[PDB]
Formats: C-alpha cells, structure tokens, sequence
RNA sequence: UAAGGUGAUAUGAACCGUUAUAACCGGCGAUUUCCGAAUGGGGAAACCCAGUGUGUUUCGACACACUAUCAUUAACUGAAU
RNA sequence: GCUCGCCGGAAGACCAAGGGUUCCUGUCCAACGUUAAUCGGGGCAGGGUGAGUCGACCCCUAAGGCGAGGCCGAAAGGCGUAGUCGAUGGGAAACAGGUUAAUAUUCCUGUACUUGGUGUUACUGCGAAGGGGGGACGGAGAAGGCUAUGUUGGCCGGGCG
RNA sequence: UACGGUGCUGAAGCAACAAAUGCCCUGCUUCCAGGAAAAGCCUCUAAGCAUCAGGUAACAUCAAAUCGUACCCCAAACCG
C-alpha cells in the first residue's frame, strides 16, 4: 500500500520548507503529493472576464516528492516512518518508534 | 513526350494487387517477406 | 414488423448545419447523420417510429472524410451518411 | 410568466474567435443577464451583449480557457443552458 | 448492478434491455448531439449497462 | 489488492470511489464487425451476389445459420453391361 | 469600373482516364508562390456530392484468365474438360424549365415513362439449363429526303443621334 | 441592394431562302481482303401441370435496394 496518503497531516524533511508541516491536499500517481502551505510558486495567469478572474500573479502549491515528506507523529512531535501491521484482518499503518497505530 | 508511368488502377491491381500476389507460390512469399519485414502496406491496394 | 426495434438505432444525429440544412427545412424535409449501413427504407422506419412523423421519401449520400494535418504522417476522418428526409405534410419536427 | 421558445447552443472557439448565443422569449420589454458556468460578469471590453428585448443575442470575443462551462441565460421565468468550451491554439 | 439481476428472468431483462436503448441510449445521443446533454457520463454507463444486461441473459440462457 | 481512480500525446468536461461490485493485478469465462488458409459462388483483399433453413399480436423484404475442396469410413444410390 | 490588347476547331464548353477535397464561404500571410501580396490550387475552421430512369453493381459474352475431376511432371508445378470469371462490345426506362455561395436529367414546378409483386375484372394451354428466330455486324461510293444551324423580310420593344 | 449582386414585371415569339461531315442509312449501289460472341427479346414445344398453377389485357396499387455523383481534365489539379 501507500504510506503517505490523502487526508494526512505531515512534516517536511527536505528543502526550502524543510521542517514545515502541512496537510496533504492530493497525491499524484507520479509519486508526488500536493501539500497545503508548503511549496508555493507564483504562477502568472492572464485575467479572464468570462471566468471573472482578476488575473496577475497567483500563489499555489507545487507537487513535492512523496519521499521528501514524512507523516507528523504529534505524540513525539517529530517526523516518523510508517509500517503496516495487521489488526483484525485490517492492514493498518502504524508509526514506527512507539509502534502506535495511526 | 509520353513518359513511362501511364497510371491505370485496373492494371495496377491486376498486376500487383493482393489477390494477384496471392495467386502464386512466389507471390505469397512476396507477402511473407513483407510481413516479416513488418511492412505497413503489404501491396498498395484499395 | 420488418426491421427489429433494436436496430432502430440508425438515427445518429440531426445535421442541423448550414442554411443547406435549415433553408431546406423551410421547404419540407430534415437532414441527419445516419448509421452507415442504413437502408433508406430502414431509416424511414426509424423516423416513423421515433420522431413520430410521416415521411414521403428518403435520399442518401455518403460524405467522405477529409484527410489533414500532421508533419510526415497523416490523419484522416471517418466517412458518414447524410439524410435529407422530406416529411409528408402536417410538418412538425 | 414566459418561456424560452429557442434555447442556447453549445459552441467552440479558439481563444480570440467569437462565440454566439441566441434565445427567443415570448414577451418583449425585459432585460435578462448571461453568465458562464454561473458567474454574472459585466459586459465590458471582452463582453459584447446586444439585446433588443423581444430578442436576446450574445457575442463573446477572444474567450479564455476559463469560459470552459455552460452559458445559462436568466430572464423573468425563462432559463436556458448551452455548452461552451475554450480550446487553446 | 450485477447480481442485482443475476436472477431477473430472461424475458424480464429484454425489457430493461430495450429500456436502456428504447429510452436512455437513443434519447441521450439525440439530446447530446443537439448540444443539450450537460452530463456526458450518462453515455458511458447505459452503454456499459447494456453490456451487463447482455452478459447475463447470454450466460443465463444457453451458456 | 485497494485510497484514490475514468490508457498515452493531453489539459479540460462530466464523473467514480475511500472498508470493500472505485481503479489496478492474476485465474477462468463472455462478446469477438469485415478481409485474410477464407471454406456458399464470385472478386480489382477489407467488396458483389446467392440456395436452403429458420425469424416477425405491422409474419412482405431484409437479418441470422448452414452449403469449398481433398482424404478415410459408413449409409443410401447406381452407367456402358 | 472605363479603355486597350490576345485566343475563338480555343487559349471556349462537357466528360473519360488519372488525381482525390484541389470545389464553396469565412479567416490568416510565417513557410509554399522564382517579386510584393490585402491575392491563391498555400495554413486553420466550417460547409458542400440528394437519382426506379445517368453510371457502377447487375444479366450477356470477346481476347484472355482461373479451373472439381482429369492428362503430365524429381518436388515446386504444367496443360486442360465441365464450368467459372473477364468490356474495350449487347442488355428496361425523363424531358423542358427553376433554384444553392457551393449538387442537380438526382432537389423544386410542369409533363412523362420502364420493369416486376400483389389485387380486382375480363380472356386463355401454361411450361425449360432445350429447338428455331432475332440481336448480328466489312470497305468504298452515290445522291435524294431532312434536322441542327444560318441569312433576310415580317412581327415586337426601344432609338431620332 | 452591404454596390458582389438581389428581387419584381414582362412585348413579339411568324414566314421565306440557304444548309451540314448530323439523321433517314445496321439503308441503297458496288467491290474483295468476305466482314465478333452471348444474353435480353419473339416463338416452339419435352419432362411436367390441367377446376389449379400459370398465360394475355384493363384499371388500381406497391417495389426499384446498394455504391458513384464536389472540383481539375490538352491542364498550375493527370504523366513529365
Ligand atoms: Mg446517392
Ligand atoms: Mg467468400
Ligand atoms: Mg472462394
Ligand atoms: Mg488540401
Ligand atoms: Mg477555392
Ligand atoms: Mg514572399
Ligand atoms: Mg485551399
Ligand atoms: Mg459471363
Ligand atoms: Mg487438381
Ligand atoms: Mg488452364
Ligand atoms: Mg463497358
Ligand atoms: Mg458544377
Ligand atoms: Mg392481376
Ligand atoms: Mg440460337
Ligand atoms: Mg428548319
Ligand atoms: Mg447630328
Ligand atoms: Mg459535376
């Protein structure tokens, strides 16, 4: 299965937001994720009257790699790796290092 | 002056077409080679 | 009957296109993209049943696909059939 | 209380061209308002709305990609909805 | 929508069968082509529904 | 097996799914136009035309199935004799 | 648009063969155009080919091709009967006018015709993959009769330079 | 008329002379080098059917599918 997935809260490990937490918006089958308030790129978008868009520079979040994030433990308050155990026939994720099921 | 190619589809098909090609052991080997070569037009037909 | 109700999926789209279509509306008849294997009589039936209108006679023609675009290779469109249908009198749709 | 004898029509355009949307009502004397997917913009330099009442005609020019929605007109009690998509070059 | 009609009677099914075409499919094409049909995905199913319809009935009778 | 999916260029539209009938992978099925050994006859491959059977609370014409050749075996037929 | 000049048994007009959207309309001028290009048989988009009667398919065969069996050949194959294919020839039938930006003997108006199925009503020996007839045919030459077609007058409308 | 065109209306519409390489003529005359085939069509009957079925006519009606049909075609669209 997939370790980092859709509605999760995670903390960044590497590059320019290094240490910035945020929630995963979506997760792209390139092996990337879009996480809110983490990577911001100022796209230049033309104003459109039909769509009632003001135009000019807008701010959005680019896709970072899945390996550049790890999910935030919040019981230790640090980054933590994820494993998969079976509980009652459910393949659940669990935090390593305190072994807690998510 | 009158040059060598004087087009005519009836003759074309009758002389080089699929069925004509098919009507002779060697004509068939013609196709076989072209198939093995992976040719996109076995024999320029309709 | 003669044509199964299933096979009266021959009507494929109206060809409301060009004054050709509409100016030949304003003087009887409607025109339509219609199947490919459709048999005039076979397509009259469709227009009787569905559309529930009257139909005097139907003419057909085949449109040939324009081939276009591309650099080295080339792309061609599909052929398709035209309707031109001519309704009897109490003309509606 | 009137209706829409003639609904709109989905049309395509290559950003820059000009889209067209027509719609006839039943009673003259009125003033509706067109709106993309559902946004009431405002006839400006990129919007050409010319209606004489008894009739309503729209004329959008170089339509952007956003216009990718439907043209739903609104008037008294009538309501139309065509399809419009803005394709790039 | 499968076993929902694995048990729906050979004769009975030929009904929805037509009802997929007789109604949805023909009306949808016409309505669509004519620039109405704003929800295109209806064309995907219906077609896919008829496929199911014909998968049974074929597997129920004779096969 | 699963939290994400509706192949690629390829965005977009309209959707579908999240604890099990979303998608994806494997096993076995189903459907499988036309041409091509092509095999009902023909033919300038992807087309023309049939015989016979079936098929119609709108039982006409069209649709479908079958009909190549050779060999072996059987059965029935059967010349000059 | 007004002059000027050129073809007029063509340098006009309709096709077959061959091409295969070059047709028509909007739009663009980078590349293509031996220059410019607002224009194009060039780019992009949309439109446009309507038939019982024209033609193919179809029936019929020529040359010739293929060819169940068959005769022949080291194998491959060759030739050929019954057949079956093959038009460059035979075979039923629509004309004058109008209309589209773009088709029209196909669409529309007027006026027709061909062959089968079925029915009614009369009247009657019907009946072949068979017999016979026909279809069915050369070159040159000679006029007569006639139409297309032309010229003039009359007629009609307009002109008084 | 949006100056490309587009509508509307509408006279006479006869005679004489000339006249083809076209038609009559797949004729006619003549000559030697002696001038496709098969079907459609007409007729004849065999097996076969004899009240039937078929055949002939008048009128009525129904069927005639499918595929081609744009444009160039002594040429800037075909072979060069
Ligand atoms: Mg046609
Ligand atoms: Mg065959
Ligand atoms: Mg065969
Ligand atoms: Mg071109
Ligand atoms: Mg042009
Ligand atoms: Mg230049
Ligand atoms: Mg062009
Ligand atoms: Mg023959
Ligand atoms: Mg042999
Ligand atoms: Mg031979
Ligand atoms: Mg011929
Ligand atoms: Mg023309
Ligand atoms: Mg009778
Ligand atoms: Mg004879
Ligand atoms: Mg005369
Ligand atoms: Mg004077
Ligand atoms: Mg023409």
């Amino acid at each position: 299965a997939a370790k980092i997935r859709r509605d999760d809260e995670v903390i960044v490990l590497t590059g320019k937001d290094k240490g910035k937490r945020g929630k995963v918006k979506n997760v792209l089958s390139s092996g990337k994720v879009i996480v809110e308030g983490i990577n911001l790129v100022k796209k230049h978008q033309k104003p459109v009257p039909a769509l009632n868009q003001p135009g000019g520079i807008v701010e959005k979040e680019a896709a970072i790699q899945v390996s550049n994030v790890a999910i935030f433990n919040a019981a230790t308050g640090k980054a933590d790796r994820v494993g998969f155990r079976f509980e009652d026939g459910k393949k659940v994720r669990f935090f390593k290092s305190n072994s807690e099921t998510i | 002056m009158k040059r060598t190619f004087q087009p005519s589809v009836l003759k074309r098909n009758r002389s080089h077409g699929f069925r004509a090609r098919m009507a002779t052991k060697n004509g068939r080997q013609v196709l076989a080679r072209r198939r093995a070569k992976g040719r996109a037009r076995l024999t320029v037909s309709k | 009957m003669i044509r199964e109700e299933r096979l009266l999926k021959v009507l494929r789209a109206p060809h409301v296109s060009e004054k050709a279509s509409t100016a030949m509306e304003k003087s009887n008849t409607i025109v339509l993209k219609v199947a490919k294997d459709a048999t005039k009589a076979e397509i009259k039936a469709a227009v009787q049943k569905l559309f529930e209108v009257e139909v005097e006679v139907v003419n057909t023609l085949v449109v040939k696909g324009k081939v276009k675009r591309h650099g080295q290779r080339i792309g061609r469109r599909s052929d398709w059939k035209k309707a031109y249908v001519t309704l009897k009198e109490g003309q509606n749709l | 209380l009137i209706e829409v004898e003639k609904p709109l029509y989905g049309v395509e355009v290559f950003v820059g061209e000009t889209a067209h949307f027509e719609i006839e009502l039943s009673e003259p004397d009125v003033h509706g308002q067109w709106k993309l997917k559902g946004q009431p913009l405002t006839a400006s330099p990129d919007c050409e709305i010319i209606e004489d009442g008894k009739k309503h005609i729209l004329i959008l020019h170089n339509c952007q990609l956003g216009m990718t929605g439907e043209v739903s007109f609104q008037a008294a009690n009538a309501k139309s909805a065509a399809n419009l998509k803005v394709k790039e070059l | 929508m499968k076993a929902k009609e694995l048990r729906e009677k050979s004769v009975e099914e030929l009904n929805t069968e037509l009802l997929n075409l007789l109604r949805e499919q023909f009306n949808l094409r016409m309505q669509a082509a004519s620039g109405q049909l704003q929800q295109s995905h209806l064309l995907k199913q219906v077609r896919r529904d008829v496929a199911r319809v014909k998968t049974l009935l074929n597997e129920k009778a004779g096969a």
